[PDB]
């Protein structure tokens, strides 16, 4: 019984819908159980690298805080010294970083490094299974496993990828565009496919807000 | 898009990729080396709306032609721009797209054009003018704040003396204009145009075009001095009658 | 006793007054063009290489830009498809009207097409030809 | 490894202890608990009496409108008044010339 | 004059949980219905958190937030401090 999803939103009728296949984690073949429709605007957006790499380069450097510090000849009990703790925040707009992102999610599908999965849910939670699914499916060495949320997800899984430093389990919320590019395959569930297409997607018709969104 | 065909052939992308886009970044001049080495305010700042915008407002759908204009609602459209720390103080009209805004319906705005009026009027739409404290009409703009501030609805505040003239004018139409001149006023209008007065009765949505509240009423929907139930989306309405003496007051 | 009296039937004035969060889709009407002149893109769509969409407000991507203080421009953003055909169209139209080549600069990277001049309004009558 | 839970703001009314010295005194305001009253409403508890003025208040709030804000009729004799006064002065100016 | 002896061999784990996790939430905001803004999660000194200003306008914010608990040591050093940069920005 295939799988069948179609895009929530409208999709223009100028873009054909963009397909995938589908899998499932419960057994090693069974890699194909359905296919699903994801939306053009979202996953068939030009190729801009350079947003891409301008988010990246904002994600390393609006953290980055320096507290080197020395003391001057006047301050003496250097002539171009450190001077106190400074910082590099910055905020890029956010609708290039929604760009930016919708732009990774093209890549990493286009590249065949995106696999979509029902759920989750695992047999056992033996990390071993993981690794061992992976090098079937000829995933890549890296691997980001993304769920809807962080209450919900299961705890096999959480078991599995607690202990494997390459295979790392990240919630909806927590994804990012560093985490994709450090890893070299994606595998998302349906679930949040469809909550990062409704936040991806509300981007567009951006009333410029008149109070804080709270 | 053949584009895409090259994306798919070419190998996955990793971080150490990344490269800033052309001309991104300038060059900058360092000394390590010889090469850097060596060497009003009382004339209210009324806001005026197009009537071509406002067609275009109406013809895109933005405000509902059902709904009577208001003020608010085009706050929500963002219709306009309106900045209480640029101290507005007034609303105005426009007798841009006289000739290409062909349509009825009815508003308030706290200032209006002699021109415009009859042109909207011909077509059979209703307009009056009100006024609203610089103050009071940026908590009108942005009514949620203040419910969550707590405060109640206050009375609605009259103009200043060198204003009253015009809003007490009958051909301005406003709110402190006598009623009894405006059957004869708008046939005066009427007359100056020549087309003729349809009247409002006519309409079978007359009582709603015509609704108006009351000068101390800030609201339409809601009378002055009263409460939100924001939490529980309700009204609460004070019961006590030295409060009704208070809004008297 | 309690100072406060509380009623469900009047909280819909207060729910008019609730913001708008999305731009409303226009409105259907019974004859085009819209007495302001806005008309929707020509239905069926051209089936040519390159598709125009239309802005996020439902308006033909064309902005007049002067760079410079001297340089008049007009750009054009939503370009979809073949960006080199709608080039030679452009070149084409635009050729007899200027009297020679326009002179243009293509960012295919952005999509976007430059054109030295202010050529708006027989640009966009022309886009509505097309259809789009 | 697996991903830490996502920070999240702690919701409902939250009542800053007064004997604290700590705790800001804008915190303490009675307009800090009326805020209260207005993102929670019932949930804060506070009296919906207490947000009326008082009648110390309402006997404060009377005097300003009487001093400050003038009725209808007060400007309408002010009207009048000034009206004869600019009538009286383009009677003197026309006599005059 | 250079060393003789070879440093102390170092191999540094590149998928370590602290690199493996880091920048996530970053999109706190936009992926959190912008209930937390992202400048929230910034961890540091006080007066600059979710700010930035130059060097003179840094050791101001610093001396406004923290004035109350700063050493009269540090406070006196800070004053003169300040007056020297006051003057060479504001008049050189």
């Amino acid at each position: 019984d295939p799988v069948l999803r179609k895009c929530e939103l409208r999709i223009p009728v100028h873009r054909r819908p963009v397909q995938a296949w589908v899998e499932s984690l419960r057994g090693f073949e069974q890699e194909r159980i359905g296919l699903a429709e994801l939306h053009p605007d979202v996953f068939a957006t030009a190729p801009r690298l350079d947003i891409v790499h301008q988010v990246a380069i904002w994600q390393r450097n609006f953290r980055r805080i320096s507290y080197a510090n020395t003391k001057t000849r006047a301050e003496v009990s250097v002539a171009h010294g450190p001077r106190g703790p400074t910082s590099y925040y910055y905020m890029l707009p956010m609708k290039v970083r929604a760009l930016g992102l919708k732009v990774a999610l093209t890549v990493k599908l286009m590249q065949d490094d995106l696999h979509i999965v029902d759920s989750l849910e695992l047999p056992t939670a033996d990390p071993q299974y993981l690794t061992e699914l992976a090098q079937y499916r000829h995933w890549g060495s890296s691997v980001l496993l993304v769920d809807l949320t962080h209450e919900e997800m299961p705890k096999n899984v959480v078991a599995a990828t607690s202990g494997l430093n390459s295979f790392n389990l990240i919630p909806a919320v927590g994804l990012n565009v560093y985490s994709m590019l450090k890893h070299q395959t994606l595998v998302l569930t349906l679930p949040s496919v469809a909550f990062l297409e409704d936040k991806l997607l509300w981007q567009d018709s951006r009333y410029t807000p008149l109070y804080p969104f709270r | 898009g053949t584009s895409l065909d090259l994306l798919r052939s070419l190998p996955r992308v990793s971080l150490a990729n990344l490269k800033p886009s052309p001309n991104s970044r300038k060059r900058e001049r360092r000394p390590r080396d010889r090469r850097r080495g060596r060497k009003h305010s009382f004339r209210h700042q009324y806001q005026p709306l197009s009537l071509r915008r406002l067609q275009y407002l109406i013809d895109l759908g933005r405000v509902d032609p059902t709904q009577p204009i208001d003020l608010t609602q085009l706050v929500n459209g963002r219709g306009v721009t309106i900045q209480p720390l640029k101290r507005d103080y007034g609303v105005q009209l426009v007798e841009e797209g006289a000739d290409t805004f062909q349509a009825k319906i009815n508003i308030e705005v706290q200032l209006a054009s002699e021109l415009a009026i009859a042109a909207i009027e011909k077509n059979g739409g209703v307009v009056t003018t009100a006024f609203y404290d610089p103050r009071s009409l940026e908590i009108l703009c942005k009514p949620i704040p203040f419910f969550l501030r707590g405060q109640p609805i206050p009375k609605r505040m009259l103009p200043p003396e060198s204003l009253v003239p015009y809003y007490t004018d009958a051909k301005n139409r406003g709110y402190l204009a006598d009623p009894a001149k405006f059957p004869e006023a708008r046939l005066e209008l009427a007359m100056k145009f020549g087309y003729v007065l349809p009247d409002i009765t006519k309409d079978e949505l007359f009582r709603m075009l015509s609704a108006r509240k009351d000068p101390r009423q800030i609201f339409f929907g809601l009378a002055p001095g009263w409460v939100v139930n924001m939490a529980d989306k309700k009204i609460l309405k004070p019961t006590d009658e030295n409060l009704l003496k208070y809004y008297s007051s | 006793n309690p100072g406060f009296v509380e009623s469900v039937d009047e909280y819909q004035f207060v729910e008019r007054l609730l913001p708008p969060t999305k731009i409303p889709e226009p409105p259907k009407h019974k004859h085009y063009p819209t007495p302001s002149g806005w008309q929707p893109p020509r239905d069926p769509l051209p089936s040519l290489p390159y598709f125009v969409r239309r802005s996020r407000m439902h308006n033909i991507p064309v902005y007049k830009e002067i760079t410079h203080g001297n340089r008049q421009m007009t750009l054009i953003r939503k370009v979809e498809g073949d960006i080199w055909a709608l080039q030679k169209d452009v070149e084409e139209f635009l050729s007899p009207l200027l009297g020679k080549t326009p002179i243009t600069q293509v960012n295919e990277v952005t999509g976007t097409l430059r054109i030295k001049g202010y050529f708006d309004e027989q640009l966009k009558a022309w886009l509505l030809e097309k259809g789009f | 490894y697996r991903a830490p839970p996502p920070p999240r703001r702690r919701p409902g009314p939250h009542s800053p202890d007064p004997e604290n010295l700590l705790t800001p005194r804008w915190q303490l305001t009675p307009r800090y608990v009326a805020k209260q009253f207005g993102r929670h409403g019932a949930i804060s508890g506070v009296p919906p009496a207490s947000l009326w003025p008082t009648p110390e208040q309402l006997r404060e709030l009377e005097a300003e409108e009487q001093e400050w804000y003038p009725s209808l009729a007060t400007m309408q004799e002010s009207l009048r008044l000034q009206q004869q006064a600019l009538e009286a002065r383009r009677q003197a100016r026309e006599q005059r010339i | 004059f250079v060393r003789l002896t070879l440093p102390p061999p170092k191999v540094v784990d590149r998928w370590n949980e602290k690199r493996a996790l880091f920048g996530v939430y970053d999109n706190i905001g936009i992926l959190g219905n912008f209930e937390k803004h992202p400048k929230e999660l910034i961890k540091g000194p006080v007066w600059l958190r979710g700010w930035r200003g130059n060097e003179l306008q840094r050791c101001v914010r610093k001396k406004k937030f923290v004035g109350n608990r700063m050493f009269i040591e540090d406070l006196h050093n800070l004053n003169k401090r300040i007056s020297y940069l006051y003057k060479h920005f504001n008049r050189h």
